This record gives structure tokens, sequence and C-alpha cells, in this order.
């Protein structure tokens, strides 16, 4: 949730998350995994906390 | 005794996004009663707790009523 | 006592492409101690080292903090 695109809530849902997030732990965690979950479906992952 | 080390979390997201509606709900914590680093990670954790609050709140009003009839009239 | 044969490497790169940087980064060499047939290797091993520093520097320029945090304004 401290990442870029999931915090703004005005970056919209149906876009790539890899382009607009910074080089945090989620970034290199998602590189070696190589999947593309969109913004917003990561938001409920933030919301379960 | 100890916990995990901290992840990177580079920069500041308060000093990047001026369009956050949660920005008034942020500065209700005090500086002088604790050193700088624990206060920094406390602002991190409070920010992501508010982001979780906002994410669940925009979810739970969404998926309660994702079908509506009033748009479906016209 | 000896070494491996040197590659062929046809073409001189300084005589065709003149708009490359690091051009004043080239003349800090000696010439009266060694003849030209070994200074050709002392120059070829220097140019690969110079472009290796340059390409390594732009590599770590890319791969430090790879996205931009301030890009979210636009």
């Amino acid at each position: 949730a401290y990442n870029g695109p999931a915090f703004s809530h005005h970056f919209t849902r149906d876009e790539d998350i890899l382009d607009n997030l910074e080089n945090g732990t989620l970034r290199d965690l998602l590189e070696i995994s190589d999947l593309r979950p969109t913004v917003g479906m990561i938001r409920d992952l933030s919301a379960s906390f | 005794a100890r916990r995990l080390p901290k992840p990177t979390l580079q920069g500041r997201l308060e000093a990047d996004f001026p369009d956050s509606p949660l920005l008034p709900k942020f500065q209700e914590l005090n500086q002088n009663n604790l050193p700088n680093d624990v206060f920094r990670e406390a602002q991190r954790s409070y920010l992501v707790f508010l982001t979780s609050q906002f994410c669940y709140e925009e979810y739970v009003q969404r998926t309660f009523g994702v079908p509506r009839r009033q748009r479906a009239i016209d």
C-alpha cells in the first residue's frame, strides 16, 4: 500500500501496474514472478489489512 | 526481542501526491515525543492504514450496489 | 612467456564517427616511451576501458532507482 498507483486512487483500475509503480519490494517481487495484476484488484489486497 | 528488518519503501508519497483526500486525516500525530525514524515508519504505517480504510470504503459502497435501476430507466 | 592471437577487428572507429563524447578523455597518454606497434594495443585496451566506464555509468544510471517518483504529477 505504500506503492505509487494503489495509493493515489485517481490512477484508474484497468491499466498496467508495472509501469507506474516505483522500485520498491513489490517491484522486484513482481519481476521474478512476472504477472500483471491491474490496479484496483491490488487495492482489496491493501484493503484486507 | 526483535522483528523482521524493514523493506525499502523509497521516497515520500505525501511529498508527491497533493490530490489525496486523506491528507487532512494524516497530521494528527506528534513529533517531539519520539525520535525521527520510528516517527517516520509510524507515518508510513498510518498512511497505509488510511489507504486500506479508503480502499475498503470505496469497495464496500461499490460492490453492495453495483447493479442499480435508476441508470437502467433512461 | 607469450599470449593468444589478437582479433582482426577491421575498421577504425575514430575516423568515421566524430560526434561521440569523452574526446578530451583520450590524450592523457605517453608516446615517447613505447613505439607505435605496442601503443596501438595500449590505445585499443584504453578505448574499451573508456567506453566500458561510460556504458557502465549509464547502466547504473538506468538501474539505480528504475522508475521516476516525480513522474506521477503528470
